[PDB]
C-alpha cells in the first residue's frame, strides 16, 4: 500500500507505447523494485471518470489466472493510471492481425481450455463477463490466456451511450440476450462459440453484414458453422454445435464444455509458444522499422533527445509547415470546387 | 449535395463559410508549431 502513495513514474519505468483503444493509451512498463514486468494505461479524468472506475472496481475484485490481474491506481497531471497484468502477446484477436494468419485447431482447444476455465470461475461466482470476444482474451508471453475489458451489469439498458455502442456489434451476442435485453451466464457461452468461429475464420458470422439485420438474423436463423466445414474436426466441429444452441436451457455450461474432447485432449500451453514468438518478433521488427522510418524522413522525447537531433529539427521546423498547410489549401479548393462549378453555371444563365 | 439548387448569394455564403473554416484551421497548425518553437527552444537552453 505504499506504494501506491508515491508518484507512480517513481515506481516504474515506462518503456515504448503498445497501442491504443478508444479511451487512451497503453504502455509497457516495469516495477523497478522486483522487476516484475507490468502494464499501464493512461485515461483522461476530465472524460467519464465514473465509468473507468465502474470497471475497476469489476476487475479488482476478481482472483484468476485466467482474469487478467490488476494491481493498483495513481493520480498524473490529469491522466488516471491504471496499472494491470502485463500480456505481451496481446490479444487472441491482435496476433490473428499480426501474423495475418487464422489459428489452427490445437492452438483454437488450447486457448479455449483457459478460457473456459475463466467463465467457469466467473459463472461460479454468479457473475457475467458481458462480453467475450477474440479481442478481450489477451496472451502473455508464456501463452497464457486471460479474460479482460468485462462488460459491466446493465450496460444494455443504460440511456443511450452504452445502449446504443453495444447496438452497433451484436455478432457476439446470444439470442435471448436480443429478446430479454439482458444477460445469462450462458450467454457468454454462446459468444464464445461465436468465438470459437472467430478465431478460425478470422472473423464472426455476420461481421460483414449491416447490424440492425443482424440483430433480425441472430435471434431467428438457424446457428451459424464454418464456411467450410471439412477443414475442420469433428471435435472441433462439434464442440461449437454444444455452444451455439439457441435455447439457453440447452446450452452447455463452462463447467461442462471442459469435459468435451475437443478440450480435454487439448496440448499443453507450450505450443502457443511458437505462434506467440512469431506475433511478438512481428510486433519487433515493426516497431522498429517503424521507429527508422519517423526518424528519416521527418514532453519527454525532448527531455530524452540529444543536442544535435534537437537543434536540427528546430530548423527543418518551417519546411514542414509549407507542406502542411499547401495540403490543407489544396483541400479546401477541393471542397469548394463543386460550389464554384456551381455558381458558374448561375453566371452563365442570368 | 445538389448545389445547382442554391442561388449565387446563398452559394456564397458556403464559399465564407469555407474559407473562414480554413483560415481557423491554417492558424489552428501555426498555433501548434509556434508552441512547438517554444519547447524545442526552452529545450535547447537547458542544455
Ligand atoms: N496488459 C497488456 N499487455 C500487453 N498488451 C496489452 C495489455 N493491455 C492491452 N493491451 C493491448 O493494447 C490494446 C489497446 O488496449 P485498449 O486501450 O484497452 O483498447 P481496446 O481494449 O482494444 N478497446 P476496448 O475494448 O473498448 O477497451 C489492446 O487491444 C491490447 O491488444
Ligand atoms: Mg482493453
Amino acid at each position: 500500500e505504499d506504494s501506491l502513495t508515491k508518484q507512480p513514474e517513481e515506481v516504474f519505468d515506462v518503456l515504448e507505447k503498445l497501442g491504443e483503444g478508444s479511451y487512451g493509451s497503453v504502455f509497457k512498463a516495469i516495477h523497478k523494485e522486483s522487476g516484475q514486468v507490468v502494464a499501464i494505461k493512461q485515461v483522461p479524468v476530465e472524460s467519464d471518470l465514473q465509468e473507468i472506475i465502474k470497471e475497476i472496481s469489476i476487475m479488482q475484485q476478481c482472483d484468476s489466472p485466467y482474469v487478467v490481474k490488476y494491481y493498483g491506481s495513481y493520480f498524473k497531471n490529469t491522466d488516471l493510471w491504471i496499472v494491470m497484468e502485463y500480456c505481451g502477446a496481446g490479444s487472441v484477436s491482435d496476433i490473428i492481425r499480426l501474423r495475418n494468419k487464422t489459428l489452427i485447431e490445437d492452438e483454437i482447444a488450447t486457448i479455449l481450455k483457459s478460457t473456459l476455465k475463466g467463465l467457469e470461475y466467473l459463472h461460479f461466482m454468479r457473475k457475467i463477463h458481458r462480453n467475450i470476444k477474440a479481442g478481450n482474451i489477451l496472451l502473455n508471453t508464456e501463452g497464457h490466456a486471460k479474460l479482460a475489458d468485462f462488460g459491466v451489469a446493465g450496460q444494455l439498458t443504460d440511456t443511450m451511450a452504452k445502449r446504443n455502442t453495444v447496438i452497433g456489434t451484436p455478432f457476439w451476442m446470444a439470442p435471448e440476450v436480443i429478446q430479454e435485453i439482458g444477460y445469462n451466464c450462458v450467454a457468454d457461452i454462446w459468444s464464445l462459440g461465436i468465438t470459437s468461429i472467430e478465431m478460425a475464420e478470422g472473423k464472426p458470422p455476420y461481421a460483414d453484414i449491416h447490424p440492425m439485420r443482424a440483430i433480425f438474423m441472430i435471434p431467428t436463423n438457424p446457428p451459424p458453422t464454418f464456411r467450410k466445414p471439412e477443414l475442420w474436426s469433428d471435435d472441433f466441429t462439434d464442440f461449437v454445435k454444444k455452444c451455439l444452441v439457441k435455447n439457453p436451457e440447452q446450452r452447455a455450461t463452462a463447467t461442462q464444455l471442459l469435459q468435451h474432447p475437443f478440450i480435454k485432449n487439448a496440448k499443453p500451453v507450450s505450443i502457443l509458444r511458437d505462434l506467440i514468438t512469431e506475433a511478438m518478433e512481428i510486433k519487433a521488427k515493426r516497431h522498429e522499422e517503424q521507429q527508422r522510418e519517423l526518424e528519416e524522413e521527418e514532453f519527454d522525447f525532448l527531455k530524452n533527445l540529444s543536442l544535435e537531433e534537437l537543434q536540427m529539427r528546430l530548423k527543418a521546423l518551417d519546411p514542414m509547415m509549407e507542406r502542411e498547410i499547401e495540403e490543407l489549401r489544396q483541400r479546401y479548393t477541393a471542397k469548394r470546387q463543386p460550389i464554384l462549378d456551381a455558381m458558374d453555371a448561375k453566371k452563365r444563365r442570368q | 449535395v445538389e448545389w445547382d439548387a442554391f442561388s449565387i448569394p446563398e452559394l456564397q455564403n458556403f464559399l465564407t463559410i469555407l474559407e473562414k473554416e480554413e483560415q481557423d484551421k491554417i492558424q489552428q497548425v501555426q498555433k501548434k508549431y509556434d508552441k512547438f518553437r517554444q519547447k524545442l527552444e526552452e529545450a535547447l537552453r537547458e542544455s
